[PDB]
């Protein structure tokens, strides 16, 4: 970045890979959940 | 384009299949000199608002945001909503509302000592799961509720909006150099005059004037008899770019007297170099970012994709309308997706989120529309002119000479200009007067002839109440309510109306396609 | 009208039966609210000339003749002819050629030491013996052979010039306060600024615009479709005072810039008191008047009387034309004899002698004229307009307070608005317009349709080579001639056309009723 930043454990494409993932999870749960209801 | 298929992403996949096949006529049909006059308008009509909301960011955000971002992101979201969106005549940029929004939340975290930078990527993340659903579920069907009441409603009031501003930066023009007897003749100018200046003021009003006056002159010309009609269309069509020449050669001409011009930053580099780079860690910056914030920003994220789907999805009926001749076809699932999917990876640069804006939108369909021998005969539907309006808006800054001598009162001209040319396609503004127009003199149309007088005056009148109370939450604190507000005109069209007026009088009144019930 | 009678004053008596059975009707037609705006209109139209042309006198004549010599004049030959004359809508007052010839004849007197107001005494003398000859043998029948090509030429010709000094006018106030980056604050201001004054040319040219801009939009409203008829068209006919009043309050809540206003005398006195009184001597003032010059005045006074003679007649062509509904009568004798006569009396009390102006008369009429529902429907024929505007000239002096508070720049949109408005009852500007329209978007007229396209604007290339040779004239110190070479138009329409223009295009295009041949 710019400056001086606070160290984190991950960078800044690992973070955003993770968030990214989670993110298209709870999407495709979503989804699923859908799919399973309006048939039974 | 408005069915509700029943299939996850069904309203992404037919706007798809609906003007993809029309890809390779998009592109072949900005063969022409209009094409180009409509991009040099749009160019000027998009840059110098997103200059301006830049400045203003930059003021208020502590230059966290600023020009250079806003110019970046518009120029980007431009050329990929242009090369992919599924109705290229739409303009995408910043707004008021979003303006609004970024204040309120930067005070904010600037009270609960929080990043705000890294808030609007946590937000724009939030903003990507929302629309998602959205486009999954084909949760753009709602729109079709919104009516021709509630579109020309919110039209007139942006119009109005439009033009209040474009007065209001005049009327600060006048306040900063006010007419005096005398004047300090040693008054410093970087980075902008510190006192009052004589012939300042009085040079822009009259830029702005003669401004206004040429391009109403050029765009009465288009459609008068005189010169060959291959040269008085030609002449009609650049109409705003002679204006906006003559205009800047008579400023040119005039050394003298200062006149504030348009202002870029000197290269691609963001506003505040010590506090955020081109890329913002979404865990924090300085300090550690709260856990709880990460998930409390769902509530401004809904917010903001109000705002955003709101402005766009009625920007792109207002431009679709079957009367306006749009044999293309539209997507609003498709460019809604896109913009707030480049909205929220925008946020991830440091760069604040667009929505598809009217008066810009409306004045690009209008400024493609070709009349017949009145009638509106066809509209140049393509992506190029988009896509060079943003590729012009990126290069802003590359190009700085050009735009250094371009006084803001020939904008100011341009900007009243578009808000009165959009007007056109609004049947409230025409039913307006007629309230001030004897029956007699009344078009020959289906909400005249077929509903009384006083009937059709009580029915403006109604709206006009509605204008009113929009007026009013925009003149509060509480502006962000607006969309709200707004939404609420929908309950009154299908059920408080009904109670007053039958049946007939409300077909003829707020008909979807100007027909006779 | 023009026909002679072949009697001794057969012509004066016959325009004396003619309108003077009508004079119940000139008071009564007057009742109305247009009468009043067209006074309201004309006192400004004919005031400011009267007062600009004054001013011009007495610096070139060292205040022999000056503004309240002018002003009197004015009032006593406008009260003389609205209640003898038979065309009381023409407008009686000073004009450029007038003022040209006063120019030559002082610097005549000072060249040869003669006494410049005695010489004019003796002019007028020999005026009087001019006009009653005239008259009596019915040299009045002579003007019948002045067509529509030698009116129109003439009307077009005094309207360009108007204009043009409309707009020199600008650019001399322009060129007296230039736009600077810096301005001295002590600039005396007693009687004119000596220098430079910032903010003073641009407020200048926001009044004309905003003037002009009224003005027009008035006109137009007059014409629209807005409002109840009756109001509307009370609006419309009162367009210019209320555009006038509008710019007159904008200047005035503008309190630190200079804007010149309107001069008028401190009293009823004559310009020059050490020089001369109201009543001269026509044997001599200073020293004896020689006896040569008694009789050598007769060439000037042939001079002043053409001068005067074409003017007045084609002015009153103009205002009388058939297709203007001016259905009362006119009358060319008795209004020539009392022009020249009052200006030989007003010649022996040191006044200026005056002869029926173009514009002003021309505005005169239609301000009283009446459109239909476009089509000139009719026409206040009264005599009240002329004697109320004849005595708020005279009275002009004692209303300082109210006079000395109106801008010129006012004045010079209001000047505008007459000369854009001067050119409507000119078949020559409508050709002239048909040079920039394809053959097709031609009117359906009589001398388009039966003449071919290129000998129609052949025809109009010609007048317009006699309006360029005409600009030539003015432009030149022999301006004296002027009506010389107007006049030689007639042996050009009557001589050299026919041998190039067939007898139906003749009739055609120079027809003194609009038909077709
Ligand atoms: C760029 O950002 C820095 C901080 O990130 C700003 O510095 C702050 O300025 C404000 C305004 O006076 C004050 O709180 C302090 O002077 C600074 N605080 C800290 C913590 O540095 C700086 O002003 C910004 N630059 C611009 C042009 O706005
Ligand atoms: C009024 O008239 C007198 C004489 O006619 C003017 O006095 C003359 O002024 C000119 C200009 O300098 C010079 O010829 C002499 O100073 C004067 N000559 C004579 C014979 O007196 C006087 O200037 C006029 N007043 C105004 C205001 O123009
Ligand atoms: C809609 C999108 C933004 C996903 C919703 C956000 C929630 C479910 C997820 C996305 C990314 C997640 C974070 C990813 C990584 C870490 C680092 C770890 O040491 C503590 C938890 C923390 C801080 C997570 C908290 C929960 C979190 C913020
Ligand atoms: C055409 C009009 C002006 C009349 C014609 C003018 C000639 C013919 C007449 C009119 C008045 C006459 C003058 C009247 C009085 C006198 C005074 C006398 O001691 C000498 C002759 C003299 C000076 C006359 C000369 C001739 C005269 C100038």
């Amino acid at each position: 970045g710019e400056r001086v930043q606070l160290a984190h454990h991950f960078s800044e494409p690992e973070i955003t890979l993770i968030i990214f993932g989670v993110m298209a999870g709870v999407i495709g749960t979503i989804l699923l959940i859908s799919y399973g209801i309006r048939r039974l | 384009p408005l069915q509700q298929t029943g299939q996850l992403f069904g309203g992404l996949v037919r706007d798809i299949r609906r003007r993809y096949p029309y890809y390779l006529s998009d592109i072949t049909d900005a063969f022409s000199p209009q094409v180009l006059a409509a991009v040099i308008f749009i160019y000027f009509a998009a840059l110098s608002p997103a200059i301006t909301f830049g400045g203003l960011l930059g003021e208020k955000t502590r230059n966290q945001m600023g020009v250079s971002e806003l110019l970046i992101s518009t120029a980007v979201q431009g050329i990929l909503f242009a090369l992919l969106g599924a109705q290229p005549l739409l303009v995408v940029g910043f707004s008021g509302p979003l303006l609004v929004f970024e204040e309120a939340f930067f005070s904010f975290c600037e009270t609960n000592g929080l990043e705000y930078i890294v808030g609007r990527v946590w937000i724009g993340f939030w903003l990507i799961l929302l629309v998602v659903l959205v486009v999954a579920f084909e949760g753009s069907f709602l729109v079709r509720f919104i009516s021709r009441y509630t579109q020309e409603i919110f039209s007139f009031l942006i119009s109005l909006i439009f033009i209040y501003e474009t007065f209001s930066k005049l009327i600060k023009i006048f306040q900063d150099h006010p007419l005096q007897k005398t004047y300090n003749y040693n008054v410093l100018m970087v980075p902008k005059p510190q006192g009052p200046l004589p012939n300042t003021a009085l040079l822009s009003l009259v830029l702005m004037a003669g401004t206004f006056f040429f391009a109403m002159m050029l765009r009465k010309f288009k459609n008068s008899s005189y010169f060959p009609g291959k040269l008085r269309r030609v002449i009609g069509d650049f109409g705003v770019p002679i204006s906006i020449l003559i205009m800047v050669l008579v400023d040119f001409f005039i050394q003298d007297t200062y006149t504030q011009k348009l202002s870029v930053p000197d290269g691609f580099k963001v506003s505040n170099s010590s506090a955020r780079g081109w890329v913002i860690h979404p865990l924090g910056l300085r300090s550690e970012f709260p856990i709880w914030m990460m998930f409390a920003s769902a509530l401004p994220a809904l917010l903001v994709f109000i705002l955003i789907f709101l402005e766009s999805q009625i920007t792109t009926l207002i431009v679709s309308k079957p009367e306006r001749k749009m044999v293309k076809g539209s997507g609003f699932h498709l460019d809604l997706l896109l913009v707030v999917g480049m909205g929220g990876v925008a946020a991830l640069f440091g760069m604040p989120w667009l929505s598809a804006t009217t008066v810009r939108s409306v004045t690009h369909a209008n400024a493609l529309t070709v009349m017949g021998k009145a009638q509106i005969q066809e509209v140049k539907e393509q992506r190029i002119s988009g896509l060079l309006v943003a590729v012009l808006v990126g290069l802003s800054i590359l190009m700085e000479p050009i735009l250094s001598r371009i006084p803001l009162a020939v904008l100011f001209g341009i900007f009243l200009y578009m808000g009165v040319t959009s007007l056109s396609g609004i049947q409230l503004f025409d039913r307006i007067l007629l309230l001030f127009k004897p029956p007699k003199y009344h078009p020959d149309v289906p909400y005249v002839k077929r509903v009384k007088t006083w009937r059709m005056h009580l029915f403006t009148g109604i709206q006009i109440i509605c204008l009113a109370v929009l007026w009013v939450v925009k003149s509060t604190p509480a502006s962000l309510a607006l969309p709200f507000v707004l939404i609420l005109t929908v309950p009154l069209r299908r059920v408080l109306l009904p109670l007053i007026f039958r049946n007939v009088e409300l077909q003829c009144l707020d008909a979807d396609d100007a027909k006779a019930t």
